[PDB]
């Protein structure tokens, strides 16, 4: 049975969450070893027993998998017309810091680590987001916001983390999430899950290490919907 | 369970009278051990024959099959066989030992503090419980007497909370007073 | 604003390899903040 | 044997209880009940729990096997000012009120304590008592006084808690406060600021 | 003696049977089934016990059924919002026709 | 087919008046009554196979039966069921099951221990939409309804006619209209109408209030008034009466709020079974409302509702025709004349006509007579009406 | 009377005086004259402090724009 | 009041209106193998597998119920199986 | 408000002196009056008043006699107490009053 | 291997000495007991608890698991930013200093002269010119917690936010070292 | 339309992906929406939510990443004025 370190404690001791939505204390560990484990790992637990049997290695979900971009549209720069700021704020925040990256801690300057392209619609957001995927080398992970709102209690939250660690596990990544207004909404039972990704969502943006190979753009029509905890300064802030 | 059925033909295979003991280890959390042995009925034989059990005696009708079995397939593929516990002395007298009570128990005399806090609480108590006797008495309506007798039953004053707790006093307080004296006589 | 003008020196400096910020360089990310701030 | 059936009795109710909701009593011996696992039950009531606890809606302790009633669970909500929520603040600290102080007491204080007058009178003591005048004359430190001084439970709550969004939650919290008021008993409802919530009512058209 | 001692084994031995599941009734499909509603489990269609007459189960009856067989052995009383079941009145107030003047 | 389930009634006695023979109609009523009653009773008692499929049958499915919904057909014996908790099971169709009616979608039933489909659950009707269905007729009439003779008329030929002679409509190439609504002052004989219409019909009658269509969930309200639609179609002669339609009949607007948008989804969802993609089938609808001019055009519109039937204050003729039918069942005396009662300003409704009816027998048993007179009358008139106008402007 | 205060000031100059205040106001005036006496690097509360908070607190008006009165 | 009484004692008595269910004419089924299939074959609950693990592992994914490590059953090959795909497994 | 839905409408006018006269009888039936207490007078100095106050009248009456520690009321009290109970707030500006003649 | 899981839980109340009321994270509320050797006074309400698998009894306690929505109110920041870090406002940290410091230093006298409550302050200016850097250089000395709150979860409009959204601040600074609740920017509280 | 809007959260936008992969899967697709408002409404900040979810749903469908494919939409509607500004974009509609 699928299960989840919630948290790791001493006396060698677990906090276990199954797959089945509920939580048991481990007296021990099992048979695997202890170092070797933090939380969120998944780990094969017994049916009954609830004692870990295994560790399992990073399992993302079939949406996940399909949210990488594979048909790498085609889209050049030349297809875009009257924004030549905005082409060159995005290509210097999102494009420019991946390729190079040592060099900018060289200058020792901090490169954003979101970019929010917003506006009114059909101002070239979702283009201009097709063009950089289409540019680039970097394996661009496209989504959207009523994507990561599901039925199940944390199963958005899950879905937003598994495309954060994919990300990570591609070095140069790009996470696109259009629609950004589907979770983004100020804060107010389905409240509560689009809540818990929204959190989610700003959890991963903080847990990136600074200038990290991961960056993240997200589009919206509107703003004022948008929550003010998403801009912040440690997330997005290049408010294109 | 199925499977138990297979394991269980297995045993047999040995032996024609290998019996299964199935147990409830939560079921049986109290003094009702809720354990069976059960044996396979031949499906051959219920055509064949009919029931697979003779009944000679009256020693096996003396029990009741649960509806779980029943569902679960009691006399239709297992049989229940009567549980009997052997025990005897040596084996009973052992298991006394548990709760035994050693004879200083039986001379403590508590101690007086708590003892007449739980004498007054009582006392006080049966007072308001005498008031509510006196007005249950006093009151006497007679219309049709013995269906009020009826009516008012909610293990109430009249007798239940009446000298059950007399008797929880008296007790008490004989017990202590017998082990005073016992104490002050046996120790100097 | 002077944080980030600090910053656009730098982003202006990312264009060639200067690992080091002139005063003109400078002078040109004031006179962009400070009246890109108008706007 | 008597004595052995109350031990088994007692044994009926041995620790591992799951909480439920009372429902509904079918009849005496019997019980619909709602167990917090999130399914209810027809269950059989004890004959020893006290029927007078058996509220339409009360924490009762269900058997873990077989779902039967066992046992009774004993009972801050909004406010429900506790004991070491008292404003601790006297009517000594309060400086130079008597015609308010005297005035609040006969109606707020006395009728909890003396009674008895005015049952010998016979005048149904006054249930409600508005303090106005200028802002940080001593309305609220009054009523904080009373708080601190009285033995009834004390709610405070201000006229502009009431005006929420979602209709029918206003008064459904006006409600809910006097219900609370009234569960426990005697207790003073002190509605500041009510001024929000009291102008005179006209032909309202939105 | 005895009647106190086995009024208090019954109770036990009524005490050890489960509790039956509650459900409300959609429809009476047949003179012997039922179109039950349990609370979550969802909808069942039951068997009736032979105590209880199939007319007397209504639409949106509470019916109980049992623990295993989800028979229905009992019609109950019917289901009242909680909110609205308040609104009976149950301890008449106090006021009289005498104190009204005028 | 499912043809409709028209609502019983008794044969309606006509003398009214305690005669002797109203006293015999209701004894033959009786005498077939008792008829029927011994007839169905000594059936099965002097009644004394199919028994070994029905008990084969009823074994192999067992009880109790869960009730689950079919998503995907495999095989022919084979099935993907969704229980009610929402996870699929991968089940076999047992061999005694249309698999004709098998359609992804419908309410399976299935066993409890293997799950495998064992029949199908064929009404699944929401119980909120069965209560909707009239089964006792009301005994209003259309003898019950003065005047109002254009507005009969009109129902008539909307909902009555239509069933009873489809052979006006089919030679002239028009099809009837599906669609009435009936507005006016409140009191007029609107729910009057709709009453008489039940009482006559020989349709399935499905009575709404349009708050009832109203759920509290999100996509519930919608999801009833399909499920209320499609059992009107189920039984293809059908009248639905949507009562107070002004309650969901509102009109349309930009609204910031999620439960006026979901009415209005409600309403939108009402009107695209109205008149939509797909034909309504032969359903007709009547709607009510006192205030037809805060419905929104798109629900009123020609297509859906088809005629906008008035219900005006009642005239000096209504108004005599009124007090006739509503003081036949009393005891008049010779010196009252209605017509003093009849004349009024302009504001005597046909509700406010039977209150007057029965203020005066309340003041005839004030003064001891089961005989009411003028003055009891004039009492009764000056006692029930509540008013509320220009000033003395206009010559 | 829970303040230390000090033999010098006299509250009878404060209260006789006919500007109308609230208890509040009295409370502010009290707080204020604490204040200016701690800001001082002082343990005791004076005259001089008492009058400055009490001319302080009094000053309500603020702007009124002149033409009001 | 009595004619009142007799209807509802009628209704009472009939009170039946037998609801449909998908019977198949008697002549269609017939088959008391049904009993065989509902005995030998056993319900599979679906389930889709989200990862291959190399004996090879499956994860699999019972909708809302859990995530599971699992194997296939000697009917199947390995190659059948892919990952993503919805599979049916045993109750137990 | 149609008839049918609501067939009767029982107004409540305000109770007239001997409906407030029996009122004060009901609300005062408890009370320890003095010999020399005339009801109606108090019935009199009432104009215009509802139930509530009437109600109102005796209760303050009756917290006179607490307030000087006593369990009888004379009609003193109850002249008071209507006084007390019965006070309206006119305009207070004299201005708004005279805005119309 | 023989080891088997232990529920976990909340105690919701103290029934009596043996009894205890606990909540199951996914489960339904249960009345059970303590093991034994366990401090009966480490079971507060609210504690988390490790209940047995089948006799349901409390086997142990367990720290709590850090909530969401204090991720910014309980977070220590027991820095040392000198005031040279932020520039050009050497009135302001003088004037931060002597409001913040002699309360926080000595009470004492404060006490003897009478006056006990200093709270209020107020900051008001032009947006963003180092408004948090001005608390952050009276970091120096102390302010470990330093919350930052700004413009929510102390009032929502009306009152949404209180209690578990008033009093926390305030449990969660005394339970530690002097720090600042600076809830900030309350022009757009609610808004 | 009143499928698309389902009780539970986030039912209605998985509704709208599965119709258009549907549509997707077949050659040349036609889609109608009838009465678009009843989904299609402005956003505004619960309210909805839930059905503006399933707009936004619709709406990355129509444009957006990747492309729609030879699917046809068409919409109708006699209050358009209530429609989403993104929804009625000349990119969607
Ligand atoms: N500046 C531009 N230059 C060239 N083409 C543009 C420009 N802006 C928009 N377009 C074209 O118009 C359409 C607008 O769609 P686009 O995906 O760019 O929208 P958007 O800005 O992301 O907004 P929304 O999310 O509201 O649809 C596209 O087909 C795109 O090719
Ligand atoms: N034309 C009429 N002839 C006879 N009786 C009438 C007439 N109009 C009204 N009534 C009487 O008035 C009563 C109430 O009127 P009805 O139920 O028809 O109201 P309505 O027109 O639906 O209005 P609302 O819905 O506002 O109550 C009816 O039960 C009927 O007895
Ligand atoms: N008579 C008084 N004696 C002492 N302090 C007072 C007095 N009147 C007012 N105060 C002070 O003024 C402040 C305002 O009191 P409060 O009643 O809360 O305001 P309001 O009267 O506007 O409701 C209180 O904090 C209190 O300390
Ligand atoms: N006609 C009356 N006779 C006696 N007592 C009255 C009368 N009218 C009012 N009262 C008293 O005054 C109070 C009026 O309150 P209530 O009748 O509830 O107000 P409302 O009529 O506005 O609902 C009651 O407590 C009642 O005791
Ligand atoms: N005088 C200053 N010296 C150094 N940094 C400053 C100054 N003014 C603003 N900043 C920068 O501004 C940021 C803080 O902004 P702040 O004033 O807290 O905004 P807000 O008041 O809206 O919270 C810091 O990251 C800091 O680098
Ligand atoms: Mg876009
Ligand atoms: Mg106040
Ligand atoms: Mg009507
Ligand atoms: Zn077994």
């Amino acid at each position: 049975l699928v299960s989840n370190v919630i948290e790791l404690l001493d006396v060698k001791c677990a906090v276990i969450k199954t797959s089945t939505r509920q939580t048991y204390f481990l007296p021990v560990i099992g048979l695997v070893d202890a170092e070797k484990l933090k939380p969120g790992d998944l780990v094969g637990v017994n049916k009954d027993s609830y004692l870990i049997l295994e560790t399992l290695p990073t399992e993302y979900d079939s949406r996940v998998k399909a949210m990488e971009v594979d048909e790498r549209p085609t889209e050049q720069y030349s297809d875009i017309g009257g924004l030549d700021k905005q082409i060159q704020e995005l290509v210097e925040a999102i494009v420019l810091p991946m390729n190079h990256k040592e060099k900018f801690e060289n200058l020792g300057i901090q490169p954003p680590k979101g970019v929010l392209m917003y506006g009114p619609p059909g101002t070239g957001k979702t283009l201009l987001a097709r063009a950089c995927a289409a540019q680039t080398k970097a394996t661009f992970l496209k989504l959207a916001g009523p994507q990561l709102v599901q039925m199940f209690i944390g199963d958005g939250a899950k879905l937003v983390r598994d495309a954060f660690a994919l990300a990570k596990e591609k070095a140069p990544s790009i996470i696109f999430i259009d629609e950004l207004d589907a979770i983004g909404t100020k804060r107010f039972a389905g409240d509560r899950e689009v809540q818990r990704t929204m959190l989610e969502l700003l959890n991963q943006l903080d847990g990136f290490q600074p200038n990290t190979q991961v960056k993240v753009i997200a589009a919206t029509n509107r703003v004022d919907i948008l929550d003010p905890a998403l801009l912040r300064s440690g997330r997005l802030d290049r408010k294109i | 369970s199925g499977v138990d059925i297979n394991t269980q033909q297995s045993f047999e295979a040995l032996s024609e009278r290998a019996v299964a003991v199935v147990v409830d280890p939560i079921q049986s959390v109290k003094g009702k051990v809720v354990i069976d042995a059960f044996r396979l009925i031949n499906a051959n034989m219920m055509v064949l024959g009919h029931e697979p059990r003779q009944t000679t005696s009256n020693l096996g009708h003396l029990n009741k099959p649960s509806i779980q079995a029943l569902i679960h397939g009691l006399n239709r593929h297992y049989y229940s066989i009567t549980i009997n516990y052997r025990k005897n002395e040596l084996e009973q007298k052992m298991l006394l030992n548990l709760h035994k009570k050693s004879w200083m128990e039986g001379l403590t005399l508590q101690d007086y503090s708590e003892h007449c806090k739980h004498n007054e609480s009582v006392v006080k108590e049966m007072l308001e419980l005498a008031k509510n006797y006196n007005k249950a008495v006093e009151e006497e309506d007679k219309m049709t007497p013995e269906q009020l007798a009826i009516k008012n039953v909610g293990k109430q004053d009249p007798k239940r909370h009446l000298e059950e707790h007399v008797d929880v006093l008296m007790t008490s307080n004989i017990v202590q007073c017998l082990a005073a004296m016992l104490d002050t006589v046996v120790f100097k | 604003d002077l944080r980030n003008v600090c910053t656009e020196a730098g982003m202006f400096a990312i264009r060639a390899d200067h690992d080091f910020v002139v005063q003109e360089d400078f002078m040109k990310a004031v006179r962009k903040v400070a009246d890109s701030k108008k706007l | 044997e008597f004595l052995h059936a109350q031990e088994e009795v007692k044994r009926i109710q041995s620790i591992p209880l799951v909480i439920g909701q009372f429902l509904e009593a079918v009849d005496q011996n019997t019980a619909i009940v709602g167990s917090t696992t999130g399914s209810n039950y027809y269950v059989r009531i004890l004959s020893t729990i006290d029927r007078e606890l058996l509220k339409p809606n009360a924490s009762v302790a269900l058997h873990k096997h077989s779902n039967a009633l066992v046992d009774v669970l004993p009972p801050s909500s909004i406010m429900m000012l506790t004991s070491d929520q008292k404003p601790d603040v006297m009517y000594a600290d309060i400086g130079g009120m008597d015609i308010q102080k005297q005035e609040v007491r006969e109606a707020v204080e006395l009728p909890l304590t003396h009674f008895e007058l005015y049952k010998q009178i016979g005048i149904d003591p006054p249930r409600g008592v508005l303090m106005y005048g200028p802002p940080g004359c001593g309305k609220t430190m009054l009523a904080k006084a009373v708080a601190h001084h009285t033995t009834a439970a004390f709610i405070r709550v201000v006229g502009s808690e009431f005006v929420q969004k979602y209709l029918g939650e206003g008064p459904r919290m006006v409600r809910d406060v006097f219900r609370l008021a009234k569960e426990n008993a005697p207790a003073i409802i002190f509605i500041d600021e009510i001024d929000a919530i009291a102008t005179k009512r006209f032909d309202a058209q939105t | 003696l005895n009647a106190k001692v086995r009024l208090l084994r019954e109770e036990l031995q009524l005490l050890q049977e489960q509790g039956s599941y509650v459900g409300e009734v959609v429809r009476a499909m047949d003179k012997k089934k039922v179109l039950v509603k349990v609370h979550p489990e969802g909808k069942f269609v039951v068997d009736v016990d032979k105590n209880i007459d199939i007319n007397d189960v209504t639409p949106n009856c509470r019916v109980a059924l049992r623990n295993d067989s989800y028979t229905l052995h009992k019609i109950l009383p019917n289901k009242v919002d909680p909110l609205v079941s308040l609104m009976m009145v149950e301890k008449v107030p106090d006021s009289t026709y005498e104190m009204i003047g005028g | 087919t499912k043809g409709p389930d028209a609502a019983s009634k008794l044969p309606l006695v006509t003398p009214h008046t305690q005669c002797r023979l109203k006293l015999l109609k209701l004894e033959r009523i009786k005498d077939y009554l008792l008829m029927e009653e011994e007839f169905i009773r000594n059936q099965e008692q002097m009644k004394p196979k199919q028994e070994e499929e029905r008990s084969k049958v009823d074994d192999l499915r067992g009880t109790p039966m869960s009730v689950g919904t079919l998503e995907e057909i495999i095989d022919d014996n084979h099935a993907i069921v969704s229980t009610s908790v929402g996870s699929e099971h991968y089940v076999s169709i047992l061999s005694f099951v249309d698999k004709d009616l098998l359609e992804p979608g419908c309410s399976v039933l299935l066993n409890h221990k293997v799950h495998a489909v064992i029949g199908v659950l064929m009404d699944d009707t929401d119980p909120l939409v069965t209560v909707m269905k009239v089964e006792k007729a009301p005994q209003e009439t259309y003898a019950d309804i003065g005047g109002l003779d254009n507005q009969i008329q009109e129902i008539k030929e909307s909902v009555e006619l239509p069933l009873t002679h489809p052979e006006y409509y089919e030679e002239m190439g028009i099809k009837p209209p599906k669609g009435v609504i009936l507005y006016g002052p409140p009191g007029t004989g609107k729910t009057l109408l709709a009453k008489a219409v039940a009482n006559q019909t020989s349709a399935t009658f499905l009575r709404v209030v349009g708050s009832e269509l109203i759920q509290k969930y999100l996509g519930d309200g919608p999801k009833l008034v399909r499920e209320l639609f499609r059992v009107a179609e189920e039984h293809a002669p059908s009248i639905v009466f949507i009562d107070e339609i002004d309650a969901i009949g509102t009109k349309r607007y930009d609204s910031n709020s999620g439960g006026e948008r979901e009415i209005q989804r409600t309403m939108l969802e009402l009107l695209n079974q109205l008149d939509g993609f797909d034909s309504r089938g032969d359903v007709k609808v009547i709607m009510a409302t006192n205030r037809i001019e805060t419905l929104d055009p798109a629900l009123i519109r020609p297509g859906r509702i088809d005629r906008k039937i008035e219900f005006p204050l009642p005239d000096e003729k209504t108004k005599k025709r009124i007090f006739q039918i509503h003081t036949s069942r009393m005891t008049l005396a010779d010196d009252v004349t209605l017509d003093d009662l009849i004349m009024a300003k302009d504001d005597l409704s046909g509700a406010d006509i039977k209150a007057i009816c029965t203020e005066a027998g309340l003041m005839a048993l004030r003064e001891r007579r089961m005989k009411v007179t003028n003055e009891d009358f004039k009492k009764s008139k000056e006692n029930v009406l509540y008013k509320k106008t220009p000033e003395g402007l206009y010559l | 009377s829970k303040m230390n205060l000090s033999e010098e000031v006299d509250l009878e100059d404060y209260v006789a005086r006919p500007d109308k205040i609230s208890g509040a106001d009295i409370n502010s005036i009290c707080q204020e004259s604490g204040m200016l006496a701690v800001r001082e690097n002082r343990y005791i509360v004076l005259a001089k402090d008492f009058e400055k908070a009490y001319k302080t607190v009094i000053k309500k008006d603020e702007q009124e724009h002149e033409f009001y009165k | 009041d009595d004619i009142q009484q007799l209807l509802k004692k009628i209704n009472e008595l009939t009170g039946i209106k037998e609801s449909d269910t998908g019977l198949a004419p008697p002549a269609l089924w017939d088959l008391a193998a049904d009993k065989q299939t509902l005995q030998s074959e056993q319900p599979l609950q679906v389930a889709r597998c989200t990862k291959i693990i190399n004996d090879p592992k499956y994860i699999i994914n019972v909708k809302q119920f859990a995530k599971f490590v699992v194997d296939l059953s000697d009917q199947v090959a390995p190659t059948d199986i892919e990952e993503g795909m919805r599979v049916g497994v045993d109750r137990n | 408000l149609r008839p049918g839905r609501i067939d009767r409408k029982i107004e409540f006018p305000p109770p007239n002196e001997e409906a407030r006269l029996d009122i004060l009888k009901i609300h005062s039936r408890k009370m320890n009056l003095t010999r020399g207490i005339n009801l109606r007078k108090i019935a009199e100095l009432m104009p215009g008043a509802s139930g509530a106050e009437v109600k109102g009248v005796c209760t303050e009456a009756g917290m006179y006699a607490l307030r000087e520690r006593r369990v009888h009321v004379t009609q003193e009290d109850f002249e008071m107490a209507v006084a007390k109970v019965m006070q309206k707030d006119s305009e207070k500006n004299m201005s708004i009053k005279k805005l119309w003649k | 291997l023989q080891s088997v899981g232990q529920i976990v839980g909340e105690v919701l109340k103290q029934l009596t000495e043996e009894k205890f009321i606990v909540k199951a994270t996914n489960g339904p509320r249960y009345v059970v007991g303590c093991r034994r050797q366990l401090d009966k006074s480490k079971l507060k309400p609210g504690t988390r608890v490790a209940l047995d698998m089948t006799t349901l009894t409390i086997m142990r306690y367990l720290p709590r698991e850090v909530d969401p929505l204090v991720y910014n109110m309980s977070h220590e920041d027991p820095g040392n930013v000198s005031y040279s870090e932020i520039g050009g406002l050497s009135e302001q940290i003088r004037e931060l200093r002597e409001v913040i410091e002699l309360p926080l230093t000595n009470p004492e006298l404060f006490q003897r002269v009478g006056i006990i409550p200093p709270k209020g302050c107020l900051l008001y200016g032009p947006p963003g010119t180092g408004k948090t850097l001005l608390a952050r250089a009276v970091a120096s000395q102390l302010d470990c917690n330093f919350l930052k709150v700004v413009s929510s979860s102390i009032v929502d409009k009306y009152i949404g936010e209180s209690a578990r959204l008033i009093r926390e601040m305030f449990n969660y600074a005394r339970d530690h070292q002097p720090c600042i609740i600076f809830m900030d920017e309350i022009d757009a509280i609610g808004g | 339309g009143s499928e698309l809007v389902q009780k539970y959260v986030g039912e209605g936008a998985r509704m709208v992906r599965e119709l258009f992969e549907m549509a997707r899967t077949k050659k040349a697709c036609l889609i109608f929406f009838d009465e678009i408002d009843a989904i299609g409404g402005a956003r505004f900040d619960g309210g909805d939510n839930e059905v503006q979810r399933t707009m936004l749903e619709l709406i990355n469908q129509l444009d957006g990443f990747d492309p729609r494919g030879n699917i046809k939409v068409l919409m109708a509607t006699n209050r358009p004025d209530t429609l989403d500004p993104a929804l009625m974009r000349p990119g969607r509609l």
